[PDB]
């Protein structure tokens, strides 16, 4: 059983934000919601679809219908910026959603700049090959990176960092594709696709 | 003869999970048992008492017959319900109208039990049965009953803010009992053969 | 108020066993609650491991059932977790939590959670990094790749601290080998290429590594 | 155990008035009595012949039991379920007295009915039946097809022939027609005979008395 | 007098759900009446969907029973319709009506009816039309205005100069979800070779203006 | 349960027209009748076989016997020209008749002219193929259109408009047969049969 969430959502301070959670016949199950801030433990904000624990502000509310559960935060505040998870139960297993990052907009939106480096000639001599994709100067700090080899998706050998705040307060991230010299020459093209706020930017390198 | 301990008459007939005089537990999910005193008097003058299946739980192909459970009736740490009766709830986003009838073709009188759930609030009514305004119709040649669930928040008994009301009748040979409901129906699976 | 507290080693060699214990305060294990373990790898989602009741009854995540065990000590008011045959994928923050049943329907909610504890699974030891040039192809971007070092941290400067503008040093990444890696990039005008020399200064004190690399065109 | 009625009258309960509010679980009774003032008597308006005498009779009774004597499905040439009125609603739709059957025409035909039931019980049977007095001629054709009709009821102690009085009457429960109900005590080994070509309200359930 | 009023989304995408509500004024839902839904596709017959009683009792059209739901809100004095998994065949005008029981026998009559509301099932979005010539072999010639969305399209001939013998047909909704119509003009055969004919198609929703000359 | 009605009837002003409704054992059921004018809601004219609602003129009457119910309108007027539906109940379902269009003859009868257009040369290049059958200058406004491919009936891809009044007050109608270029070339002939007042007119086209 899978609970699907959007990876990230944005909301201006004072506005209302929606967090969705999808699963098969979710409307028959009771859903719960947890808030997690960086470096802290999850906090129950909504249990049993619509119920609030004591000490939880009234602006938090939840609902469930069909195959989609929704956490709603009205009059959102800066302290509400966190990761949010939904959870349900199915066949002797508790299931957590993939998680949604909620950003309260405190600065203008910035597009990411993408730089892709092919393996250096020196690394190839050491019988190694690492593709480096650098992502910087973007807001909010949410990003999806996808690697492509000859137009086909790549999962093996991909390692990616979590977005981190720069000095300017604009987030940055990096992604590495580790290959062998043989694998590197095997394909004719490689791509580093970076998705940020519905916009996808890619860079390309070719083995010569 | 069957001498009971701890569990009540209502509890044993319904199938209270912890159950298998002064009873510690009457109903695990809080509520009432109508004509209880009369039933006990009736179950006094009995020569033979036997349990029979009249409506198989698997026969509910359009409704959910196992998911509905309460913490008030625990079994092995997890939520459960009365064994002999079925807590029907919505399957997917739908609760189709129930039209079911069982005819007693035995040579003995049948003790049939059924119930209605009075949910905590409106939000719970939709969650369990989907349909907002619902009813239960129970008919025999001698019985005419129509029930409407009373949606209200009550004091927590066994952790429940809702209640259940249970009913019973004697189905004579060649007489049939008819059920119709679009929600809040706690349906019988097992009945009891009795002999005076 | 009920409080839960995780405790355990935090460093485990591959093929070894992660052994954690959860102390329960403000409440008794012998309750109608269930007691659960949840883990989270860095920058990833929550994953349910399993649960236990005070009677000893358990339920596990089917994908972990092969190598996971959960027990409970009613007298010492705690419950514990054993995860054997561990890999780099088992490096995560582990939470213990209290689970309460809904009044109606299956399932339950998790409250409260423990503070959590990090368990690192890596056979790695102190190792020096390799340094490779990231040559460029209006401005241009060039950098240095600092690969396979342990442990943190690594500092990178450019032209011995003379060049600081346009310099961005990215945070480290934890590879599946258990070894860190990072990059340091600097954006410079394209025309200055060839009329200016750029040198990155990688330093890894734990291995006494001082590497200067000139990034060519 | 006695049968104390609430809301519903004796005539309403005997005929099986849908609108009667009563929970009833034990099909074994000694006797039956109604409240001094019943809220609903007949759902479809009409009269109950020898009502006072019947109520008195059902007072001093040692055993009261309900039995089916003529199954609704046994009417293979007539329609036994389609005939209904809004005056006797059940779950929002038109319905009728449960214990008696409002027979109407099947297709364009209402064949003459010749049915007889013999009391093979060891107890006296309370048998009830009725006739429908339709609103006008147009309704007579609509329900029973035949224009001029009759009802014949015979036993060893009873000889009855009824002719429907077709007339427009004041609307009671939305009905401008009426129904007249009759009853007799069928002794053991005695048989009751019915003959009709229209307007017949046939019994399905009778009552064993002691 | 009792009045009934339908309202809801007039455009619904395929596999989606038609969600309508019927407001009742001048009378109470809590009556001996039944409350029903009836639909009619353009230029076709009436079809009974289902009905509901204030107690919650319902009866549906068996051919629709799989994907239909009817509920009632006594507090707001309304009842509603839900039709899921919709197709192009579900494009119709939807009526709500009040049903009254006969004094004797099953059934009833529908009075009064609501004004009705059109629900279009199409996955289409704003699109400009293609225009093709309907050339003649008196004689008849016209223009085919195909695959546009949504309504309407206005067609004139020679910038409004030619109006006699001109008929512009109603639009039709194809199974693709795009509308189509034609505009024809009947003319004498001898005039064909000696006269030029130009149709002027206009589709405001997409701001499309197409002039097409019909040849021989 | 099916209720069958005649598709259309004609009647001179002042004369009487009868509208029939047929179904299995209809004589046992109460029948109702509704008047619907174009773009308006149905109007109850007869309920319970013979009863008239308040505000309904006396010249309207109905009857039922056997398997056929009849709506009768004496002294017909121009305001009586509309569509008429019968209605009944059977097995938990309400059933409406197929509908009858009643035209009061206000002008002389006119035969329809039929013109069938093959797909245009421009449309075929656009990977489409639409056959257009235009019907015009006919009275009354009642027509049945049937499409044939090599003499075989076609329902799939058929769309037909309802008759509409022209400038001259003579009704017109149109029917479309939508095909793919492949489907179009597959057959050697296509036909558009038009029925009006018992008379059938057809036109035929062939891909050449
Ligand atoms: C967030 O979503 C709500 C939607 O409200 C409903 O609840 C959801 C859980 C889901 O079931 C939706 O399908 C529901 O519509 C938005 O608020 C509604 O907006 C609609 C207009 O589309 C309006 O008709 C409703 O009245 C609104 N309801 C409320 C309570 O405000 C809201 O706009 C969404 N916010 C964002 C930022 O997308």
């Amino acid at each position: 059983y899978e609970l699907t969430q959007p990876p990230s959502v944005s909301v201006s301070p004072g506005q209302t934000v929606n967090i969705t959670c999808s699963g098969d016949t979710l409307g028959d199950k009771y859903v719960c919601w947890y808030q997690q801030k960086p470096g802290q433990s999850p906090v129950l904000v909504i249990y049993q679809d619509t119920k609030r624990p004591s000490g939880i502000p009234e602006r938090f509310s939840g609902s469930n219908s069909g195959d989609t559960a929704t956490l709603t935060v009205s009059g959102t505040q800066a302290m509400d910026e966190a990761d949010y998870y939904c959870q349900a139960w199915d066949s002797s297993s508790f299931v957590f959603g993939t998680g949604t990052k909620v950003t309260v907009l405190g600065q203008p939106k910035a597009n990411p700049t993408v730089t892709l480096f092919p393996p250096s000639s020196e690394e190839l001599q050491a019988n190694k090959a690492t593709l480096v994709c650098l992502i910087s100067d973007f807001y909010p700090g949410a990003v999806t990176v996808a690697w492509k080899a000859d137009g086909s998706p790549v999962k093996a050998g991909v390692e990616t960092t979590k977005p981190s705040k720069q000095s300017n307060n604009k987030y940055a991230a990096s992604s590495y594709l580790s290959l062998t010299p043989e694998q590197w020459k095997s394909h004719r093209s490689y791509s580093c696709q970076v998705t940020h706020e519905g916009s996808t930017v890619e860079k390309t390198v070719a083995p010569t | 003869p069957l001498i009971l301990r701890d569990c009540s008459v209502a509890g044993w007939l319904l199938g209270n999970p912890m159950c298998d005089a002064n009873p510690v537990n009457d109903l695990c999910y809080p509520g009432d048992f109508n004509d209880y005193e009369e039933l006990k008097h009736l179950l006094s003058r009995i020569n033979h008492f036997e349990k029979i299946q009249i409506i198989p739980k698997s026969s509910w192909s359009s409704h959910e017959a196992s998911l509905g459970v309460s913490s008030a009736c625990p079994y092995q740490g997890k939520s459960s319900f009365f064994r002999n009766v079925v807590w029907l709830i919505k399957k997917n986003s739908t609760y189709p109208t129930i039209k079911r009838s069982y005819n007693n073709t035995n040579q003995e009188d049948l003790l049939v039990l059924w119930g209605i759930h009075h949910p905590n609030d409106a939000a719970e009514q939709t969650k369990l049965y989907q349909n907002p305004t619902t009813y239960i119709s129970v008919g025999t040649s001698t019985l005419n009953q129509r029930l409407v669930p009373r949606i209200a928040t009550r004091s927590k008994v066994n952790g429940q803010s809702g209640r259940m009301e249970f009913f019973w009748t004697i189905l004579k040979p060649n007489d049939a009992i008819n059920f119709e409901s679009n929600g809040n129906f706690i349906a019988p699976e097992y009945a009891y053969k009795i002999v005076k | 108020q009920v409080q839960l507290q995780e405790s355990g080693p935090g460093l485990v060699k591959p093929s070894g066993t992660v052994s954690l214990t959860c102390a329960v305060s403000g409440g008794s294990i012998s309750s109608s609650y269930w007691w659960s373990w949840v883990r989270q790898p860095p920058g990833k989602g929550l994953e349910w491991i399993g649960e236990i009741y005070h009677s000893g009854n358990t339920n596990y995540n089917p994908s972990l059932k092969s190598r996971v065990t959960i027990s409970v000590d009613k007298s010492k008011n705690l419950f514990s977790l054993k995860l054997s045959s561990v890999t780099a994928a088992d490096t995560a923050v582990y939470y213990c939590a209290r689970v309460a049943l809904f009044d109606i329907l299956t399932g339950g909610w998790f409250d409260p959670w423990g503070q959590g504890t990090l368990v690192t699974v890596s056979s790695a030891s102190t190792k020096g990094p390799s340094v490779f040039p990231l040559a460029p192809s209006g401005t241009a971007a060039l950098g240095c790749l600092v690969k396979d070092y342990f442990p943190e941290p690594v500092t990178v400067s450019w032209n011995s601290g003379a060049l600081t503008s346009g310099v961005h040093t990215f945070p480290a990444v934890l590879q599946s080998s258990g070894l860190y890696s990072l990059s340091s990039v600097v954006t410079v005008p394209s025309s200055s290429l060839g009329t200016q020399t750029y040198i990155c200064n990688v330093n890894h004190k734990p291995s006494n590594t001082k590497v200067d690399k000139r990034v060519e065109l």
